């Protein structure tokens, strides 16, 4: 899996 | 040679300049003149880039 | 419909290059496919408006120069070439970004490898489009700096960075030959316009017309890599694979093609031009397709197929037949698109990632849809009857027949032969890979498998035009009179009837009988017979093999001998001008000659009687001489300095 | 601030180095073979070019009085 | 109005400016307010003036005429008449647009004596300023000098390690060879009683005295721009002058010796400037060619960009030589454009990264796209500028100057062209180098750009592409102006 | 140097001179029956001189052995795609750990 | 508003007198660019005829394309100094 | 895995696989800007676009070659 969660509010 | 000299001669630029006079001869070394013969510019110049002809 | 054609590219490049990051990977990648897709479909409207019902569009947003008479707009037109352009181009790009969306996708950089994409179709879609030189030479560079900035997209990577330099470079050689062309273009008609330029061909000098052309010749060579300016050509691989495809079947070594089409009203009035380009054009097909037979990797391969065809279309326009150069160059965008994507596809699959064809073997069955799109491109590309590239390039072969000149016999061999390796290192390739015994360990073949949808898409429509494209626009461009006049033939210069017509009966057949008849003798070596390609042993074939494995040592030559006697001139100036002579007749030296003359003052001034009563008494001597002597004393002075 | 580089003792001498090459410089032979190529030899075929066709040019709006293409075909065979 | 406003203004600055920080002097040690934040208040109201000076050239800009031909503004301050034509009132805006850039790029990253430093700056700029609107060689020479006692002064205070050997050099070059255009200054008073610009331009002299006051004024010229073979001072003083010192050594200096032909050669002395047109294309093309190459084998970074600089001021002698209006006019917008995109490089080679490192040697730094993306956009944007892409201000100068050279000559003058391709050789390879590869291993990771140094960066690139994508901004001021320089009867 | 067989060091040389051998083979044989075949040789070659108890004989063998990897070495060997000199190598480095240390500009 | 130009020639006044040797110098650079606009008129006419004729544009755009050949060696700014400090007469 | 640095390095094109958690409402903001500007380039390019084979007849021409003349 990439599981790669998203960052921070932009 | 000396600009005193020319100027104690006559050949200085104590007479002014004028366009109505046009000297066929080249003035001296330390004359200045408003209008010159087109014949003294091309035989310095020389014909080409943009005198006479382009 | 002409201003959402031109620019939609470029506000998809900026989109993801500056809100890449407020809208992540995957929307990114969409939103730029999608700018693309808009403009192919606004193309596709104006090539039926424009090619069928003889219209012209022409956008002009404002003036770019005033200087007195040297007037220059921002002007965009389309006229028959510039859409016949936007096909290859736009069509194929939205393909490419469509494959690249799943290519990339284990790639951390996607928001920045798209933002350079769309900008690199934008430079080139202002390329064609505009209505003269200048706007033309805008999108030329932009064309440069794209690709500069594509091939060296993986800079961590110390080879894509100096090869990214290599395209850079080498092109801003060819640019700056393109400028000094504009500038004698200005010296001879004051414009740069095509509705001026084209309308003075005749009256201008013929000498003028070579001026301005050579310089177009060597630009177009740069770009379009042929021989001479090639070194950079195999370089261009370290970017990912759907940049190859875009840059190397839809851009710039096309756009030396380009060029040169557009210019042709001026190239019809200076044959010696035209001269020239039938022999880079036939030199270079002719290397090309040698060098390929004993290249090994994948990607080289097909890189130096494509610089054989984008010679072919030289030759095309060295005899005048711009029609003909021109539908080629649309046929050879579509297969050689597909060749790239076909060999992403096959390097993908392999978990390895190998691209030496020595570590493939049997790849078959276990990818049958990859090796099928090769099959048909291939084909298409070797010219088999009834397919696309049958129809372009063939013709091609006739006509440098069709000359009946002394040029046209002498390149038809070396064209022939192109067509020859063509079908030979096509059939290498194909072997080496899908059919040899397999030479890669099993724990790969147990986990070989095709790719996703998103990537299979855009190969399938590819082919699909590889089988169908070049019959059905065989008449647009070579039709027997169809009105295309932006492309200028002489009268004195039109040979397409007796090379349709008079041909000998045996040559209408000579590409072909070599092409197949000859591809089952090798193709029977490399399986039956294939203790003779040993050629290690050999020295005679060990040199021979060297020497085209290495690219005609072309590529040593330059770096060696020409680049770092460059960089060498550049230390002899460092050395002996800069640090040197100027320092010397400078800081250094005059240093050097006051430390001596105050160093000899400084023992004059001493307290002593007898040495200021001396030389005051010596003075004495300058009333006695007569003055003429004085400069004697001048010298005798210098000398009692030493 | 911080010195935040590692500076380096042997790119020091070469910085050093590269900055004085003035120091150790002489006017051998080799010198004055390159001194007089670029300094003499290039200025002077260049200054000839430049006056011996310096107006000899009229290239603005040239026009052609001269045919280009030929007009009877005179076959070997 | 104009220079007594600006000149009465500015010295009523510089003594505010005195007096608020010599006062505490005393014969008591002082702890004041003015000193707190490294003289904030003092460097504040340093950069006002910067700014107010644009405002007051601009109050005159409105009035300007741009279908008059003559000096306009006219106004006599000091015996000493002024004016402005169009050549001169861009490369005025010019001038003063580097003053608040040029302060602000030292705002922290001097040891003290901020006050001596803004007075210096502000100082050096309006000497600058004034030398394109005097109407006399003499007054003319007065500014062209005197601009030399401040610079002398900043670069040996501020200097870098080598500061010494850089004041002894901007000293000597620029006052040993400007001498000599004071000989041909004198000799235009002697003969004629008079050095006023209009006077002067109506005069013909014999053609043996023309070459003797063209060759003393070139020499003046030719150390200016620096031309080959008397450009040794530019690389050394760049690589250790201040950084706000480079802005104005770079982005004006350079630019008052294009100005000199403008005024001194071409009007008065324009038979012989035919006779030299050739032999200043043989030096130009040497000093473009030359330059480009050795600038090949370059090593500390500071120095890299100032071999640039002269390539690029070679292009504009080659392009205002040309007798066209093509040349003249691209030779122009080439120094308005180099004028910005040369200070921006200085700033991104000795202004944030020496200011991190504070290392001017080009092998401690590569792969700095990694840690400092901001960084390396611009150094990629700038670039490109620097090296004539198309949609910059640099093409359209360069391209027009190439283009006026053919016009000109032919045959020796189309070898400006190799301007195009040498320009991408020193420069991408640096670019190519900084941005390229792993992050250097002698290097720590820091900050990116800061949000002073982007606003520096961002206000030198936005007039550059400006220019280059409308550049008749410029032309629709310069054409009258720029077509009185023109010799050339036809018959 | 001397060579001394036997010794572990010398054993070394020979083992690096058997790399050479077989991967130039495999450069140049790209099949794999073919390449068994002159693999097999190869080491043939090599195992037959497996005994030498001189140093001056070995050395001879030492030059000659170089003089035939030089001769016959490929122009364009097989090389991993994520090793030096491989289509892949450096490609995606991630970067570096380290803390950033801010400076007040 | 719309400036006359002052038509003056530099045959009929005295140098001395600097404010009318100026007109002359203005009044030779207005004539001149007038000239490059009359040049700028007569190519847009020939860029009409060229796109308009195609494959015709040898023939209906004949007098105009010898035309703009022969007008623009001449139709270009050439400055004043030329023509004041030269005396064609002579 | 490995580490980004992610709190300071901040490109305009985000770096190594970034997406922001609200990556859904700004698309659409976007996706509305690429549809306001080709709708908008749609309006400009027919208003400002003209066919050069139609603005002036032969008739016309016809007269100009023998003006010039
Ligand atoms: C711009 C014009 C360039 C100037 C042309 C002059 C070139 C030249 O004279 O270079 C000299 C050089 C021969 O001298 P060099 O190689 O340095 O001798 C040392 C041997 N160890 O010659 C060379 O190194 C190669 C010259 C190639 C010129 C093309
Ligand atoms: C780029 C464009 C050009 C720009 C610069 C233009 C001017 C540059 C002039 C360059 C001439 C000087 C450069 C070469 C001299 C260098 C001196 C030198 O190298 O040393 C020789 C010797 C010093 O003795 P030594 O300690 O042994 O040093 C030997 C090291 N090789 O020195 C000697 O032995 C002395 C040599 C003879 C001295 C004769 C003195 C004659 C008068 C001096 C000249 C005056 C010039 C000015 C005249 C007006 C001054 C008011
Ligand atoms: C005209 C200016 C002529 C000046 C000549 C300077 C040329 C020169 O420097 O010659 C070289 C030599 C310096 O020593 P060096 O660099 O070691 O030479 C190596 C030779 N194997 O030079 C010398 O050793 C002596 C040269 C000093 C001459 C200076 C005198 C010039 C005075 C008039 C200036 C004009
Ligand atoms: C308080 C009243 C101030 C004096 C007012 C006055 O007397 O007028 C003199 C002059 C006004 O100008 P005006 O007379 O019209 O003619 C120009 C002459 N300067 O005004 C002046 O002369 C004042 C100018 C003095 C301040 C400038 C000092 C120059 C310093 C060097 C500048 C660098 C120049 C290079
Ligand atoms: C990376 C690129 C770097 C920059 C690019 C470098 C190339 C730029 C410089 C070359 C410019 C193009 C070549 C110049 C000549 C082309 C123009 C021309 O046609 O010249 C013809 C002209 C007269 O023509 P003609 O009729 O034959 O003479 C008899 C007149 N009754 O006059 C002539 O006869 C000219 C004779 C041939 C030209 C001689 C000079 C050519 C340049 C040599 C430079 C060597 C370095
Ligand atoms: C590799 C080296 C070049 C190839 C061998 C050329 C030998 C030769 O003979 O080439 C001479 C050829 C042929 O033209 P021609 O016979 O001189 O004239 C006859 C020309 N017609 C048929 C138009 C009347 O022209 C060239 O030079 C072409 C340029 C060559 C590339 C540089
Ligand atoms: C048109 C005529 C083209 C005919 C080519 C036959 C195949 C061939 O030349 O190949 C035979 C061999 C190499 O074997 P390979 O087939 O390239 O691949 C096998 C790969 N090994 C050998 C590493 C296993 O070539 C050569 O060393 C000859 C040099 C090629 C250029 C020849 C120039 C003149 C023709
Ligand atoms: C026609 C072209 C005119 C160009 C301008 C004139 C030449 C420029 C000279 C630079 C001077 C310089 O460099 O001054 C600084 C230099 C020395 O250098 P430094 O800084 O101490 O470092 C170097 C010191 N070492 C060796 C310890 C490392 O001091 C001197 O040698 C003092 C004497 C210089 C006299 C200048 C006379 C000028 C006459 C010009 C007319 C012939
Ligand atoms: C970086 C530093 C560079 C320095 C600048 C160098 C510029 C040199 C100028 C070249 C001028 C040139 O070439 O003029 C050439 C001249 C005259 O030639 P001639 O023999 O009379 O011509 C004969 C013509 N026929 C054969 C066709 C009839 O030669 C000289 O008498 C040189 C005088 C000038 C140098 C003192
Ligand atoms: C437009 C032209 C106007 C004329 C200007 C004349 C300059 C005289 C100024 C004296 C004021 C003063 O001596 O004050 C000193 C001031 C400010 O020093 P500070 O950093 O605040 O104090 C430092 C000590 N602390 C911090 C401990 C308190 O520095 C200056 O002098 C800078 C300007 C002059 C430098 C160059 C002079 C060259 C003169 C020749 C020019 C052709
Ligand atoms: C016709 C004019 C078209 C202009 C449109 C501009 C679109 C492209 C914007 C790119 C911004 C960006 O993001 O570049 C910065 C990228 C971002 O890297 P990342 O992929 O976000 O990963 C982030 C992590 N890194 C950085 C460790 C990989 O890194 C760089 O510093 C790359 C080197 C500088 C690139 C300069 C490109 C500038 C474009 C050319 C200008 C003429």
């Amino acid at each position: 899996d990439h599981h790669t969660p998203l960052g921070p509010a932009e | 040679n000396s600009y005193r000299a020319a100027l104690e001669a006559g050949n200085g630029n104590e007479g002014g300049f004028d366009n109505k006079v046009i000297k066929t001869e080249r003035q001296g070394f330390w004359e200045g003149v408003y209008r010159r013969p087109l014949s003294q510019t091309v035989e310095d110049l020389g014909e080409g880039r943009g005198i006479i002809t382009q | 419909m002409i201003l959402l054609c031109i620019f939609t590219p470029f506000l998809g490049s900026l989109i993801s290059g500056f809100f890449g990051r407020y809208i992540g990977v995957n929307s990114s990648k969409w939103i730029v496919c999608l700018s693309i897709f808009v403009s192919v479909v606004s193309t596709y409207i104006l090539f039926i408006d424009v090619i069928f019902n003889e219209i012209e569009y022409t956008y002009n947003i404002m003036n770019w120069l005033n200087v007195e008479y040297l007037v220059v707009d921002w002007s965009f037109t389309i006229d028959k070439l510039s859409v016949s352009m936007l096909v290859p181009v736009v069509t194929v790009s939205f393909l490419v970004h469509l494959y690249s969306v799943s290519y990339m996708s284990h790639d951390p950089h996607q928001q920045r490898f798209f933002s350079y994409l769309s900008m690199f179709t934008f430079a080139m879609i202002v390329l064609v489009t505009g209505d003269n030189y200048l706007i033309l030479f805008v999108g030329w560079e932009f064309i440069g700096v794209a690709s500069y900035l594509l091939i060296s997209f993986w800079f961590t990577r110390f080879n894509a960075v100096k090869s990214g330099l290599s395209a850079l470079l080498i092109n801003r050689f060819g640019d700056a030959l393109l400028v000094l062309g504009l500038s004698y273009l200005v010296l001879v008609t004051g414009s740069v316009n095509y509705n001026t330029v084209f309308a003075l061909g005749s009256y201008l000098d013929v000498n003028m017309i070579t001026v301005i052309l050579i310089c177009f010749l060597v630009a177009s060579m740069a770009k379009s890599a042929q021989l001479g300016l090639h070194s950079w050509l195999l370089l261009a691989m370290e970017g990912p694979t759907p940049v190859s495809s875009l840059l190397h079947a839809a851009c710039l070594v096309i756009a030396g093609v380009f060029l040169l089409m557009r210019s042709s009203p001026l190239l019809e009035y200076t044959p010696i031009v035209l001269l020239l380009i039938l022999w880079l054009g036939g030199l270079s097909t002719l290397i090309s397709g040698l060098i390929a037979m004993v290249s090994n990797d994948i990607k080289k391969i097909i890189a130096l197929s494509t610089m054989s065809q984008v010679g072919i279309m030289m030759i095309a326009i060295g005899v005048s037949c711009y029609n003909l150069a021109l539908f080629h160059l649309i046929c050879h965008s579509f297969f050689k698109a597909l060749l790239f994507m076909s060999a992403g596809s096959v390097i993908h699959s392999i978990i390895s990632e190998y691209q030496d064809i020595r570590m493939y073997g049997g790849f078959r069955q276990f990818i049958p849809l990859a090796y099928t799109c090769i099959f048909i491109a291939s084909l298409s590309l070797m010219a088999i009857p009834g397919l696309t590239g049958f129809y372009s390039k063939d013709i091609i072969i006739e006509s440098m027949y069709g000359e009946y000149t002394f040029s046209g016999f002498i390149i038809y061999w070396f064209a022939l032969i192109s067509a020859t390796c063509t079908s030979l290192y096509s059939i290498r390739l194909i072997y080496y890979t899908f059919l040899n015994n397999p030479n890669s360990p099993k724990y790969i073949y147990i986990n070989l498998k095709e790719n996703d949808i998103v990537l299979i898409t855009p190969m399938i429509i590819l082919t699909i035009l590889s089988i169908f494209g070049g019959y059905l626009l065989r008449d647009i461009y070579l039709g027997m009179g169809s009105p295309f006049n932006e492309l200028f033939i002489h009268p004195n210069n039109l040979s397409l009837i007796e090379t349709e017509f008079s041909l000998p009966s045996i040559l209408k057949v000579l590409p072909l009988i070599t092409g197949l008849g000859g591809g089952l003798i090798l193709l029977l070596i490399y399986e039956f017979n294939y203790s003779l390609f040993l050629v290690y042993n050999n020295k005679n074939l060990s040199k021979l093999y060297s020497f085209f494995n290495q690219k005609i040592m072309f590529d040593q030559l330059l770096n060696n001998l020409i680049l770092r006697s460059g960089l060498n001139i550049g230390w002899l100036l460092n050395v002996h001008i800069d640090r040197g002579i100027l320092q010397l007749f400078g800081p250094l030296g005059l240093w050097k000659l006051s430390t001596f003359i105050s160093s000899k003052l400084n023992k004059l001034v001493f307290l002593n009687i007898g040495f200021i009563l001396e030389i005051i008494v010596l003075s004495w001597l300058l009333i006695v001489f007569k003055v003429s002597l004085l400069k004697y004393i001048l010298l005798l002075i210098i000398f009692i300095i030493l | 601030g911080p010195h935040l580089l590692r500076e380096d003792a042997s790119f020091q001498r070469y910085g050093q180095l590269r900055d004085n090459l003035a120091t150790y410089w002489k006017f051998n032979r080799k010198a004055a073979r390159n001194v007089f190529i670029f300094l003499v030899a290039v200025p002077a075929g260049l200054g000839y070019l430049a006056y011996n066709y310096e107006g000899k040019t009229p290239f603005v709006g040239k026009r052609r009085t001269e045919p280009i293409f030929e007009q009877d075909y005179v076959p070997r065979k | 109005m104009l220079v007594q406003n600006l000149i009465i203004f500015n010295i009523i600055g510089i003594v505010l400016l005195v007096l608020l920080n010599n006062n505490n002097n005393g014969i008591l040690n002082k702890k004041s307010l003015l000193t707190i934040k490294n003289e904030l208040k003092l460097k504040q109201i340093g950069l006002i003036i910067s700014i107010i000076n644009i405002l007051i050239i601009i109050e005159n800009w409105i009035g300007f005429n741009s279908n008059y031909y003559g000096f306009q503004n006219i106004e006599r301050f000091l015996n000493i008449y002024w004016g402005i034509d169009g050549i001169s009132l861009l490369l005025v805006l010019l001038t003063l647009i580097l003053g608040p850039i040029a302060i602000l790029s030292n705002w922290k990253n001097l040891k003290g004596y901020y006050t001596y430093y803004v007075i210096s700056i502000n100082m050096l700029v309006i000497l600058m300023a004034l030398n394109f609107i005097c109407l006399d060689l003499v007054s003319f020479y007065i500014l062209f000098e005197s601009t030399l006692a401040p610079l002398f002064l900043l670069i040996g205070i501020y200097g870098a390690n080598n500061k010494n050997k850089a004041a002894y050099y901007v000293l000597i070059y620029t006052l040993a060879s400007s001498l000599f255009m004071l000989l041909s200054i004198v000799i235009y008073y002697i003969i004629i009683n008079s050095t006023d610009y209009i006077y002067i331009n109506n005069i013909i002299l014999s053609i043996n005295l023309q070459s003797l006051l063209f060759i003393g004024i070139i020499i003046g010229i030719a150390v200016k721009t620096p031309l080959m073979p008397v450009h040794t001072w530019l690389p050394t003083v760049h690589s250790e002058s201040p950084l706000g010192g480079s802005i104005l050594l770079a982005g004006v200096i350079l630019k008052l010796a294009i100005y000199g032909v403008i005024r001194l050669l071409l009007p008065n002395l324009s038979e012989i400037s035919m006779m030299f047109t050739p032999i200043i294309y043989i030096i130009s093309i040497l000093t473009l060619i030359y330059s480009s190459l050795i600038t090949l084998k370059q090593t500390d970074l500071k120095v890299i960009i100032a071999y640039s600089s002269i390539s690029h001021l070679a292009v504009c002698m080659i392009g205002i030589f040309a007798n066209n209006l093509i040349g003249i006019n691209g030779s122009l917008i080439l120094c308005l454009a180099h004028g910005f995109v040369s200070p921006a490089l200085f700033i991104l080679v000795g202004g944030i990264l020496y200011d991190r490192y504070h290392n001017r040697l080009i092998n401690y730094y590569q792969g700095l796209s990694t840690f400092m993306p901001i960084f390396s956009i611009y150094l990629v944007v700038f670039s490109f500028c620097n090296t004539g892409t198309p949609l910059s201000g640099n093409f359209v100068g360069e391209f027009l100057s190439i283009t006026g050279a053919v016009i000109r000559h032919p045959i020796i003058g189309s070898l400006t062209a190799a301007s195009v391709l040498l320009s991408a050789c020193y420069q991408m390879k640096l670019t190519n180098r900084l941005t390229g590869s792993v992050f250097s291993q002698y290097l720590h990771i820091t900050n990116d750009v800061t949000n002073r140094e982007i606003f520096l960066l961002n206000w030198l690139l936005i007039p550059t592409i400006i220019i280059g994508i409308y550049p008749s901004f410029v032309t629709n001021i310069l054409n009258l102006a720029s077509s009185t320089l023109i010799y050339s009867v036809l018959i | 140097k001397a060579v001394v067989p036997f010794s572990e060091a010398n054993k070394k040389y020979v083992s690096s001179l058997y790399r050479k051998s077989l991967r130039t083979a495999h450069d140049w044989i790209n099949k794999t029956e073919f390449y068994r075949v002159k693999a097999s040789e190869i080491r043939s070659r090599f195992d037959a001189n497996k005994h030498i108890n001189d140093p001056n004989e070995l050395k001879v063998i030492f030059k000659e052995t170089e003089a035939l990897l030089e001769d016959y070495a490929h122009p364009d060997p097989i090389i991993p795609p994520c090793r030096p000199g491989g289509s892949k190598f450096e490609r995606n480095i991630p970067p570096r750990v380290e803390a950033r240390i801010p400076i007040d500009v | 508003d719309h400036v006359r130009s002052p038509n003056v020639s530099f045959d009929d006044i005295d140098y001395n007198n600097s404010q009318d040797l100026h007109n002359a110098q203005e009044s030779l650079l207005r004539e001149q660019w007038i000239r490059v606009s009359a040049l700028k008129v007569c190519r847009k006419a020939l860029e009409s005829c060229y796109k308009t004729s195609g494959p015709n544009h040898y023939e209906d755009c004949r007098e105009i394309a010898e035309k703009y050949l022969n007008m623009l060696p001449d139709h270009r700014i050439q400055g004043f100094l030329g023509y004041q400090k030269n005396d064609p007469s002579k | 895995h490995h580490i980004h640095t992610p709190s300071y390095i901040k490109p305009p094109t985000g770096g190594w696989n970034f997406t922001p958690a609200n990556w859904k409402q700004n698309t659409v903001l976007v996706l509305v800007g690429f549809t306001a500007c080709c709708v908008g380039l749609y309006k400009l390019g027919e208003a400002g676009s003209y066919n050069p084979k139609l603005k002036y007849k032969e008739e016309e021409l016809s007269r100009w070659n023998q003006s010039a003349k």
